[PDB]
């Protein structure tokens, strides 16, 4: 239900390739996304289930 | 790599990835026991794979080797991203043939017009996202701090400097990270951040290697 958990996904300005997960409000489940190693915002997990407990249903 | 090309096979013998269950980071051989990374790249395991061209493909040359000490600058800032910069130990030494070698540390800091040599598998955008897996080469040289300053207004420390294109198009981007621009045959830069990749008038961001050649040799002295 938090609002951030309807911001698109944030690779940032860092350029390593780290998997993160991010939830999709449209799709209804958290999507992995390529997170580049600094400044993340909130839609942003290590895993889907950590995912799902903050956003899930948002 | 944005707008550049395959690097020879062969070539780049200096060139590392880091890896952690995939490949997230690249980095630099500086000498048979020593890796240069970005420290955005920490993790607190790595394995650093050496002597590859495909990343998919083993040819043979491959090398496989653990990081035994993985140490960040003591004043890398995870906000502003000053001081990013990281030394690898390896677990053992590299051994050292024609596609696994070391590259010179910088003896001057870059020169503004000179061209380097920035390389890495990182995104290429060629069909939205795409993640190459041989190791791709980009030609640019290395711009004025003023240059620097004016696309990035706020964020450009002393440990940074901009190696690029101003009319974008070619660039660095996402797992191009700890990778190296070397100039003349030495390392002068280790790919950081940016705003975007290949963005006009937002060239690549690196970390000046130049700066931290005492610190480098410090800490290979002080963990032999
Ligand atoms: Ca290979």
């Amino acid at each position: 239900r938090p609002d951030f958990c309807l911001e698109p996904p944030y690779t940032g300005p860092c350029k390593a390739r780290i998997i993160r997960y991010f939830y999709n409000a449209k799709a209804g489940l958290c999507q992995t996304f390529v997170y580049g190693g600094c400044r993340a915002k909130r839609n942003n997990f290590k895993s889907a289930e950590d995912c799902m407990r903050t956003c899930g249903g948002a | 790599i944005v707008g550049g090309y395959t690097c020879e096979e062969n070539s780049l013998p200096y060139q590392v990835s880091l890896n952690s269950g995939y490949h997230f980071c690249g980095g630099s051989l500086i000498s048979e026991q020593w890796v240069v990374s970005a420290a955005h790249c920490y993790k607190t395991r790595i394995q650093v794979r050496l002597g590859e061209h495909n990343i998919k493909v083993l040819e043979g040359n491959e090398q496989f080797i653990n990081a035994a000490k993985i140490i960040r600058h003591p004043k890398y800032n995870r906000d502003t991203l000053d001081n990013d910069i990281m030394l690898i130990k390896l677990s053992s030494p590299a051994v050292i043939n024609a596609r696994v070698s070391t590259i010179s540390l910088p003896t001057a800091p870059p020169a503004a017009g000179t061209e380097c040599l920035i390389s890495g598998w990182g995104n290429t955008l060629s069909f939205g996202a795409d993640y190459p897996d041989e190791l791709k080469c980009l030609d640019a040289p290395v711009l004025t701090q003023a240059e620097c300053k004016a696309s990035y207004p706020g964020k450009i420390t002393n440990s940074m400097f901009c190696v690029g294109f101003l009319e974008g198009g070619k660039d660095s981007c996402q797992r191009d990270a700890g990778g190296p621009v070397v100039c003349n045959g030495q390392l002068q830069g280790v790919v950081s951040w940016g705003h975007g990749c290949a963005w006009k008038n937002r060239p690549g961001v690196y970390t000046k290697v130049y700066n931290y050649v005492d610190w480098i040799k410090d800490t290979i002295a002080a963990n032999s």
